[PDB]
């Protein structure tokens, strides 16, 4: 309905009821719009007959208040525990859609990352971005797959460096690059020997922030997204490759705080509080290839694997 | 919608039709709901000009001449329609004119509705074929149930009160019931003038229904006889002619002339001479021969010339010319006279007697009419309608058309159903029976087409200001708590419901035929599942 | 009507007619290329740029599809290649007939789900029998199995006849490029070896490097264009006059600085080259540019710069080398220096001329072995044309290097699979019985078009291989019969095991289930909503 | 320089001729289809 | 409008297209077919810049053609790739691919499938191959004689054939004076050493190759010499200005005498500049960039004559011949850099121009072939021919095979190949003959632009080839007769004619594996 662009008001209207049915529910949304257009086909015919809008609407809520106690009575409760009845559920949800001879795969998926996202003694909802989807072509529906970890469509930076085991992960907000001030900075040479010495000094000021990134004990860099300064220069990609990290800037600022809940790591956005507490440690972090048809990062393991 | 939308598994042309491209079609289950759409859009139309509170429609031509009336046969005739299906309704009530002469807009709302039950049964999934012989099956019950409910009325001429009702009946849901009685009263004695009792058949062509402007929509009469649109033909003949012996001629009262290419040669003054008193004595003997018939008045259907009318004059024969062949054989017909076509052919036998031929005029206006009546025992008749618009004259002509055409019924089939929706209301009660009784899937269409019956009340209640459901559903357990057939809509709020008491009267061939049409063509209608067109 | 949207809408077997003919479609464009027997197509891009091919999806992606099931099929050949490298046309050809046979059952009523879930169902047990029956290990074959799969991969191209020759060149190169990492896995990185075309000499005259080809020249005419001891220098930065960066600015006061200031401009970089230098780099290889002032250096010292290397390029002649690609002579100690560690070496570097251009080579690189291999034809559609089906031998030699099974060719497997299939149909249900025999069916469209293509009796040959299946899996003393597929040449059956027909079985593996893909979800559809643009 | 039919002249040949001659006859044959037997419907051509 | 493909999507299919391909690939062989041997006729082709070309050169006239039918593109693509690999043959190339394509017409139109006779011209063409090779003969490079009758083999059917030895023996210095060996890579570059300037007017007959280069300048300054007898040369890719620096090198004047101080600092740069040049004390300057006024000033103190602004490539010639070093810092210059070997600067004014000569270089790796003539057109014909016989003469210098022309070797190829089909029992042996026969073309083109009766003189040739020791029989192109190619002394390259048979086969092989094209869509 979103997509077909109807133009009557009333069509809009079912538009609108079937993305508040999404909102609600996520399921249903045809199932509602059917329900719609038959009780105004058939109040056609009450007005025919010669019945007020007003006593059909009040009638209709009176048949809405003794349809919703009929369909509780129908009900029988449920156990979040009940992984059989949860099956059940997701599967007959799946049976309607295109991936229905996979749903034997992709109902325990649909189970298994909405019990890994919430506390199932506690939880009154869910909220489905905690659950990440990455589409990626090639192979079948049948290779879909629920990585615990993260998964990151960044390309790695450094070459040669592709696999990281017993992976210490950081999030960095701030520039390895030359010092830039908020302000209007220049620097103003008039001598020959000060452009040696502006080459040097920002040499050793970009040695001394990836020195202090190695010292941490950081095998795995990941480096916010930087407009207004370049967050990752040849020097510091030179530095990190050589002191042996693997580097995946272009982060963006909207995914901070899913990489975070994911892989335990808090982000830092000055070199002074880049220390070892403020990593993440993951079992494996390896930059894995779909078989000719693109590359993925994937962050797996993980000793604090918070809820997504 | 479109022809063909291929163009090949190859890239290479495919034309299969011609003008493909700019073709259409339209096929199925969206095919069956246009024609339905159109069909409920045509009878949600008429549905307002049905009963005695039903008003007209103002139906404007291509030449922008005005027509106001509540004739759905002459609405759907005036209506530029476009879509096919909306023809076949128009043609719908046609059918039920031709026939009937009455419930031309009772068709088409019923047909509708029979179509608006279709489209749920077809959104149920039954097949269009089940639903159009589901209504065969119940519109079978309804007919039986009609022709056991029926009532007789006696068609004599001595008590004429149920034909009365029965016209005043079918002139009730016209302008013209402001003269209702009056106009039921001439439509039967019309009718009752002209009509083989034997045969029983009644010529309409022996009713001539003239109508002109002025005077009242009261002062509309039978006479029994004829008016012609002609006057004496001399300025100074009399205008009024009592005990008229009439002669009725076909020849023009000029001199003799072949029909084969003939030239007469004159060659001698003598000649010349002959061919003048040839021609002084034809027209002579022409006049002596019309006065040794008798004859005080005469007739011609050709026109003649300034001796023979001034002859006429001189020998006191008042005398029509330029007279039609239609409005000749009426007067013939009427007056007891037979049709001349020469003068040496004239006898006093031959002649027409009306005891009154007068010239009647209209105001100021210098137009004038010939009235001839005072006959013996004319089988002919002329309603003479007045009126102070062309509107009102035209639509009382046609729903004193539909009078007549009522008392042609009765004396057709004097058996009668009493209206008001009563009829249908019944109709519908042996057919939920029977549905009850039906245990295939029909059930459902025989249902559907009790529901459709029953949109004829449930319209004269909405016509009435009453409120549709509420009033039928009343007078529906009425009718089956007190067996009473006769129980439908106060229209007119005469407080009781009994129709047969309120003297609401249709003819059972009428409903019977209303019934049949509209089964018969919601059928062909269901039947169609492909259009194609331009 | 109804529906208000603003666009067409087709609907049902119009829509699902209008899917299958797309796909028809496309299929039928590219049939002709199937097999040793097909032939190449023109490709003319609106300008006159001329393309020739037998690659299917090459063709397809040169095409200009306008349907939406077709663009489907596209997408299909396009994946096939990225995941395979082979197949290109078959999965086509195969997914376009599972959607004929497939679309008539639905025609019969069978339910589209259920027809997928018998397609998915066929799909699975092909697969599972396919690696269950039809495999042979490369490892029992040898390394004739190699030559034999890229010969068979080379068929039906422009290097066909050429491929006793072509075939020995693509095994060794993927040899060559062979490398061993970290899991101890043996991985075959194609797309490492680099192919460069060069019209002229014949096919035949083509070469394979051992070492690298790089379509880069000197940077200067006075440098050397051979070196044999080549110490080789790979860096990622430029070799010019050096610029203070943007948030730098020099304001002299005094001008007694501006004539040091200058000339730091230029010896910073002499600087750089000078410590390059030192170390006995004698090729300096640069995705940079390089200034005449430092080209002048290199010059005086004797050594082989070369400019705008592309990063691909360098990053192989480094691994193959043993060389450090260097963005910046900077180390750990806040200094600039460059150390003979980060040289890589190799027994040769020359410029070479081929045709009437130069190239680099660089040959017998040590710490791994490369391979590049120059193509030489009669124009640059044959060199295109050449690339493309060495592309495609190169993917199929590696596909069977990685994985040890092959399969015979020659619709020996798709023969066996219809055998199997509608006998194992007799089993599932009754409907998906019927979509699963139709899937077999469908799987005959490759022997089909193989024999169409080479004009031979597709009837007969193609029932006397099911008979001869059939055999196989009947009599199992016959198994051997498996392996029996079409000679083309000849048009009569032939064991293709031992006449060496074969493919990887990730072709047609990968083959049967993208088409299932593609043809579950083109039969998904039964609606279609075209909005109009705006 | 000069042709040996009129310009414009349509020669479909082969394989593909002979299957879209069955394809026409397939949608004149579809055209007709739903009017057999009992159960068959009626057309509206204008 | 629903469609699968765009509309301007058209595609054919068949033996429509097959024989599309095959007349137009033959279209393109008659559009050049007279202008093949010694005596054909010009044809003067009218370019879109309002040029013309009169010419032979089958490469010349496909080169300024144009089409739309992509199997004459491709045609035209074999010609241009003839040209660039042997530098002859462009013509004969053409010609025995259309008649190749010709023949397959044939068997195609015989339900004879494509791959099959594919596989056929394949198997000729290494027959082919062979049989070249072994009837070809060795040449003694060293023997000026044997060389320069060579290249009269190949010029005679060009314009230049009144010309002969001229020409001959100018494309014969400029190659043996291109030949350049370094770091054990044999290298004849004459696309970028051997210079041909045209300078219209004078006679064809004082046309010469210099022994160094010629360039169309003058001195920077009238005071410089324009004649010296021992030039030590110095080439520079830098400008003798003072120019900007790279960065922003802004100034800030507060003092008065800085203003003055700056413009005398580059004064003083300029001389320095110059001084870094004087120390090594050469005669002449040549620089890729500009030259100052002062530094044009500081040159003349010195005694030294400086041109201004030169091209890399002529740069690049001058360093060849008069055995300099191009150098882009005066102060990294050094006596090795400079340049001595030229014997003589001279600047001379030839019509209205001043053009600088370097000659009487010794041992020059770069030439100039100046060019004299009526008119650019009859230069450009000249110059065309002359790449001719410098390409050959280079082909040979590569490989010293030679094979007898005159249809000799098409001949004995086609009688060797028609004497190995007699073994083939296959369904092959049919298109095989049919390329043997098909190599029957280029006498019989030859035998038609000379005027002469094909059908009995081919069959005497035809009969001839089937003795034991005639594979030198061939046809003159001047008098319509049968000679031995050992007596008449028309030998052409090995490589050029192995290159000419493998391009045709594999043109037809393409155009044959051809089918279905497509057209319309839009990258
Ligand atoms: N006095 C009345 N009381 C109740 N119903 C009436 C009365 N007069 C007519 N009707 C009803 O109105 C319906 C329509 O009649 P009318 O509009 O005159 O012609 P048509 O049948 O062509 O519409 C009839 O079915 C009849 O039952
Ligand atoms: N020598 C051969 N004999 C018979 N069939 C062959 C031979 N070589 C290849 N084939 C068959 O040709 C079919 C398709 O080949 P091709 O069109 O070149 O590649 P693809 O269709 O895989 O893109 C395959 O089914 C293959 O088995
Ligand atoms: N004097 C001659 N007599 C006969 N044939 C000759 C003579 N000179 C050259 N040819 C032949 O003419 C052909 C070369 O003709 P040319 O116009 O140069 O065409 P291309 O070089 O493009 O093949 C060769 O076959 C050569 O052997
Ligand atoms: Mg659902
Ligand atoms: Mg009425
Ligand atoms: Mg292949
Ligand atoms: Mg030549």
């Amino acid at each position: 309905l979103k997509q077909m662009q109807v133009l009557h008001p009333a069509a809009r209207m079912l538009v609108e009821l079937s993305k508040a049915q999404d909102i609600e529910a996520g399921d249903g949304t045809t199932s509602v719009v059917i329900i719609a257009g038959s009780l105004l086909d058939s109040c056609t015919k009450l007005l025919q007959k010669g019945i007020h809008p007003t006593i059909i609407s009040e009638s209709f809520q009176k048949a809405l208040e003794k349809g919703i106690e009929i369909l509780t009575d129908m009900s029988r409760p449920v156990e979040l525990s009940d992984r059989e009845t949860l099956l059940n559920s997701a599967t007959t949800s799946l049976n309607s859609k295109v991936v229905s001879q996979y749903s034997s795969l992709l109902s325990p998926m649909s189970v298994n990352a909405v019990m890994k996202v919430i506390d199932p003694a506690t939880a009154t909802s869910v909220d489905l971005r905690d659950i990440k989807i990455v589409k990626k072509l090639g192979g079948t529906i049948d290779d879909c797959e629920l990585v615990e970890g993260l998964v990151l469509t960044q390309k790695v930076s450094n070459s040669g460096i592709t696999r990281v085991e017993k992976a210490k992960i950081g999030l960095i907000q701030f520039c390895l690059s030359a010092p830039k001030t908020d302000m209007d900075n220049q620097i103003v040479v008039s001598d020959y020997a000060q452009m040696d010495r502006v080459l040097r000094e920002e040499r050793a000021y970009i040695l001394n922030l990836v020195k202090q990134i190695k010292k941490t004990g950081c095998n795995v860099l990941l480096i916010q997204k930087s407009i207004l300064r370049d967050a990752l220069s040849d020097l510091a990609l030179h530095f990190l490759n050589k002191m042996k990290i693997m580097v995946i800037k272009d982060i963006e600022r909207e995914d901070i705080e899913f990489i975070c809940k994911t892989i335990g790591t808090k982000p830092v956005a000055h070199i002074d509080q880049f220390t070892a507490d403020m990593l993440g440690s993951a079992e494996l972090a390896e930059e894995v290839n779909l078989n000719g048809s693109g590359k993925l990062l994937k962050i797996t393991g993980c000793a604090s694997p918070g809820k997504t | 919608s479109m022809g063909t939308l291929a163009f090949d598994e190859y890239g290479r042309p495919f034309l299969i039709i011609k003008d493909q491209d700019r073709k259409s079609r339209l096929m199925g289950l969206e095919a069956l709901k246009s024609h339905i759409m159109a069909a409920k859009a045509v009878a949600n139309t008429m549905r307002t000009s049905l009963g005695p509170n039903g008003l007209d429609k103002m139906m404007v031509d291509k030449d922008g001449d005005v027509t106001v009336t509540n004739d759905g046969a002459t609405i759907l005739s005036m209506m530029d329609v476009d879509h096919q299906i909306a023809k076949l309704m128009v043609e719908l009530s046609k059918s039920q004119d031709d026939e009937i002469g009455d419930g031309t807009t009772g068709v088409v709302v019923l047909a509708g509705a029979l179509l608006e039950e279709a489209e749920q049964l077809l959104d149920r999934g039954i097949h269009p074929i089940r639903i159009a012989d589901g209504y065969e099956q119940a519109a079978r019950v309804a007919i039986e149930h009609l022709d056991k409910i029926s009532d007789s009325v006696l068609v004599d001429i001595k008590d004429t009160e149920p034909l009365i009702q029965t016209a005043k009946t079918t002139l009730g849901s016209k302008v013209v019931n402001s003269c209702h009685r009056q106009m039921a009263e001439i439509a039967v004695n019309a009718v009752l003038t002209v009509a083989d009792m034997e045969r029983r058949d009644v010529d309409f062509e022996l009713i001539k229904v003239e109508g002109k402007v002025g005077g009242r929509l009261e002062d509309t009469k039978l006479i029994k006889g004829v008016i012609v649109d002609k006057d004496f033909s001399h300025p100074q003949m009399p205008k009024k002619v009592e005990d008229a012996k009439i002669a009725i001629l076909t020849c023009p009262f000029e001199p003799p002339k072949p029909k084969t290419k003939h030239k007469l040669d004159v060659t001698s003054v003598e000649d010349y001479k002959a061919l003048q008193k040839y021609e002084k004595e034809k027209f002579e003997e022409m006049i002596q021969q019309i006065k040794e018939t008798g004859a005080n008045l005469a007739i011609c259907q050709w026109g003649f010339d300034d001796e023979a009318n001034h002859l006429l004059l001189q020998n006191n024969l008042p005398a029509v010319r330029w007279v039609g062949g239609p409005e000749i054989e009426l007067i013939a017909i009427a007056t007891g006279g037979r049709i001349v076509p020469r003068f040496s052919e004239l006898t006093a036998e031959k002649l027409g007697f009306a005891g009154l031929v007068q010239e009647i005029s209209f105001g100021t206006t210098k137009d004038k009419m010939l009235v001839i009546e005072q006959c013996k025992n004319s089988r002919a008749v002329t309603i003479f309608i007045r009126g102070g618009n062309k509107m009102i004259i035209e639509e009382a002509k046609r729903s004193l058309h539909d009078a007549l055409c009522v008392i042609r019924n009765l004396i057709r089939d004097n058996r009668v159903v009493y209206g008001g929706g009563a009829a249908e209301i019944s109709c519908a009660l042996a057919v939920s029976q029977e549905a009850d009784k039906c245990p295939t899937l029909e059930q459902y269409a025989m249902r559907a087409f009790a529901d459709a019956l029953e949109v004829i009340p449930m319209a004269l209640s909405e016509n009435s200001g009453m409120n549709p459901i509420q009033t039928m559903t009343e007078v529906r357990a009425r009718q089956v708590k007190e067996m009473n057939p006769a129980l439908g809509i106060d229209c007119l709020h005469k407080g009781t419901n009994d129709m047969k008491q309120q003297h609401v009267i249709e003819t059972l061939i009428g409903k019977k035929q209303q019934i049949s049409l509209a089964t018969q063509m919601v059928r062909m209608i269901l039947k169609i599942d492909d259009i194609r067109k331009p | 009507g109804p529906l208000s949207v603003f666009g067409d809408r087709s609907t049902g077997e119009t829509i699902r007619s209008q899917n299958v003919m797309a796909a028809a479609s496309i299929a039928n464009i590219v049939k002709s290329s199937l097999g040793p027997v097909g032939l190449d197509k023109m490709l003319v891009d609106d300008i006159g740029d001329v393309t020739i091919t037998n690659d299917g999806a090459t063709i397809l992606k040169l095409l200009e599809v306008e349907h939406p099931a077709a663009k489907v099929l596209c997408e299909l050949a396009d994946l096939q290649d990225k995941e395979v490298g082979d197949g290109t046309t078959s999965v086509v050809i195969i997914a376009a007939e599972l959607l004929k046979n497939a679309d008539e059952l639905v025609k019969q009523k069978i339910h589209p789900t259920s027809v997928i879930s018998g397609y998915r169902l066929a799909c699975k047990e092909a697969v599972r029998y396919i690696n269950e029956n039809l495999i042979v290990n490369t490892d029992e074959l040898g390394r004739d199995c190699l030559i034999n799969a890229a010969k068979t991969s080379m068929s039906s191209k422009i290097i066909g006849i050429n491929g006793d020759f072509f075939a020995n060149m693509v095994v060794d190169a993927v040899l060559a490029i062979k490398y061993t990492d970290i899991r101890g896995q043996p991985r075959y990185p194609v797309n490492s070896v680099n192919i460069l075309k060069a019209h002229g000499r014949s096919q035949m005259e083509s070469m394979l490097i051992s070492g690298y080809a790089l379509n880069c020249v000197v940077g200067s005419q006075g440098m050397p264009k051979r070196i044999v001891n080549a110490k080789i220098a790979c860096l990622d930065f430029s070799l010019q006059k050096t610029k203070m960066k943007l948030g730098v600015q020099v304001v002299i006061t005094d001008p007694e600085k501006l004539d040091q200031i200058r000339q730091r401009e230029s010896d910073i970089t002499k600087e750089r080259i000078q410590k390059i230098l030192a170390t006995g780099a004698n090729v300096i290889l640069t995705t940079g540019g390089i200034d005449d002032m430092c080209l002048k250096y290199f010059v005086e010292a004797g050594a082989m710069a070369v400019r705008r290397v592309l990063k691909r390029d360098l990053k192989r002649i480094a691994k193959a080398s043993g060389a450090t690609i260097l963005s910046t002579l900077a180390n750990l100690e806040g200094e600039e220096t460059f150390e003979a560690a980060m040289l890589g070496q190799a027994e040769e570097v020359v410029q070479e001329r081929i045709c009437d251009d130069e190239l680099i080579l660089i040959k017998n690189t040590k710490a791994r072995t490369s391979a590049s291999i120059i193509l030489r034809g009669a124009n640059d559609f044959m060199c295109d044309e050449m690339e493309r089906s060495l592309h495609d031998a190169l993917c199929v030699v590696k596909r069977v290097l990685e994985s040890k099974s092959v399969v015979p060719g020659g619709g020996a497997v798709e023969a066996a699979l219809s055998i199997y299939l509608e006998n194992y149909a007799t089993s599932m249900g009754s409907r998906e019985q019927l979509a699963i025999a139709e899937f077999a069916r469908s799987l005959l469209v490759i022997p089909n078009t193989l024999a169409v293509n080479a004009a031979q009796d597709s009837t007969d040959l193609v029932a006397k291989l099911r008979a001869f299946h059939n055999e196989a899996q009947v009599n199992p003393e016959r198994k051997n019969l498996k392996w029996i597929g079409l000679d083309l040449s000849n048009g009569k059956p032939r064991d293709n095991k031992q006449a060496g027909v074969f493919e990887p079985t990730i072709v047609k593996v990968k083959s049967l289930k993208f088409a299932t893909e593609a043809a579950i979800t083109i039969l998904r559809i039964d609606d279609l909503i075209k909005l109009h643009p705006e | 320089p000069v042709i040996l039919l009129k310009e414009g002249t349509d020669s479909s040949q082969g394989i593909p001729q002979l299957v879209s001659n069955i394809s026409a006859c397939q949608v004149i044959a579809e055209a007709v289809r739903t009017t057999l037997g009992p159960r068959g419907m009626d057309k509206l051509i204008v | 409008p629903v469609l699968v493909l765009s509309q301007n999507t058209k595609r054919e299919s068949g033996r429509k297209v097959q024989s599309g391909n095959i007349n137009a690939a033959k279209t393109i062989a008659d559009i050049i077919r007279t202008c093949l041997g010694p005596k054909s006729m010009m044809k003067m082709l009218l370019d879109p810049m309002g040029g013309i070309v009169m010419t032979n050169d089958g490469n010349a006239i496909l080169r300024e053609i144009q089409v739309q039918h992509p199997a004459a593109k491709s045609m035209i693509e074999i010609s241009r790739t003839q040209d660039e690999e042997v530098g002859d043959g462009t013509t004969s190339v053409i010609i025995l691919a259309g008649e190749m394509l010709s023949v397959a017409e044939h068997f195609l139109e015989q339900q004879m499938h494509p791959t099959v006779v594919i596989s056929a011209y394949r198997k000729a063409l290494d027959d082919m191959i062979s049989t070249l090779k072994k009837i070809s003969i060795p040449v003694d490079i060293s023997d000026s004689d044997m060389m320069l009758n060579i290249i009269n083999s190949s010029i005679t059917t060009k314009a230049i054939s009144r010309w002969s030895s001229l020409a001959c023996n100018i494309a014969l210095d400029a190659v043996k004076m291109v030949q350049f060996e370094e770091n054990g890579r044999k290298e004849i570059d004459i696309k970028k050493y051997a210079r041909v300037e045209k300078i219209p007017g004078g006679i064809i007959e004082d046309s010469c190759v210099l022994r160094g280069v010629m360039i169309n300048k003058d001195v920077t300054h009238p005071r410089m010499r324009r004649y010296i007898k021992n030039p030590r040369i110095v080439l520079l890719d830098s400008s003798l200005e003072y120019k900007k620096g790279e960065s922003q090198t802004d100034i800030e004047i507060t003092r008065e005498e800085d203003f003055t101080r700056i413009l005398q600092m580059e004064e003083e740069y300029i001389q320095q500049l110059c001084e870094d040049i004087i120390q090594l004390k050469p005669d002449v300057v040549i620089t890729e960039k500009g030259i100052s006024d002062l530094a044009q000033h500081y040159l003349m103190r010195a005694n030294i004559t400086a041109i201004r602004r030169v091209r890399k490539t002529d740069n690049n010639r001058i360093a060849r011949a008069c055995g300099a070093r191009i150098v882009s810092r005066p102060e990294e210059l050094r006596e090795d850099d400079v340049g001595t070997g030229a014997g003589l600067l001279e600047i001379k004014k030839i019509g209205d121009e001043y053009f600088t000569f370097i000659t009487d270089c010794k041992d020059p790796k770069a030439c100039t072939i100046l060019l004299r003539g009526a008119s650019k057109e009859i230069l450009s014909e000249v110059e065309r021919n002359l790449q001719d016989a410098m390409q050959v003469c280079r082909n040979v210098l590569l490989d010293p095979q030679l094979v007898p022309g005159g249809g000799a070797s098409e001949m004995a190829v086609a009688h060797a190949l028609t004497e190995k089909s007699k073994a083939m029992t296959g369904v092959e042996q049919w298109p095989y003959r049919a390329v043997a026969q098909a190599l029957e073309v280029i006498p019989r083109t030859l035998i038609q632009n000379c005027g002469a009766s094909t059908i009995r003189l081919l069959t005497s040739l035809r009969a001839k080839h089937t003795q034991e020791n005639c594979e030198t029989w061939g046809v003159n192109g001047e008098t319509g007769t049968l000679v031995d190619m050992k007596e008449l002394g028309i030998w052409e390259p090995l490589a050029v004619k192995l290159q000419t048979y493998k391009t045709a086969v594999e043109t037809a092989v393409l155009l044959l594996r051809i089918d279905d094209i497509v057209s319309g869509h839009k990258k």
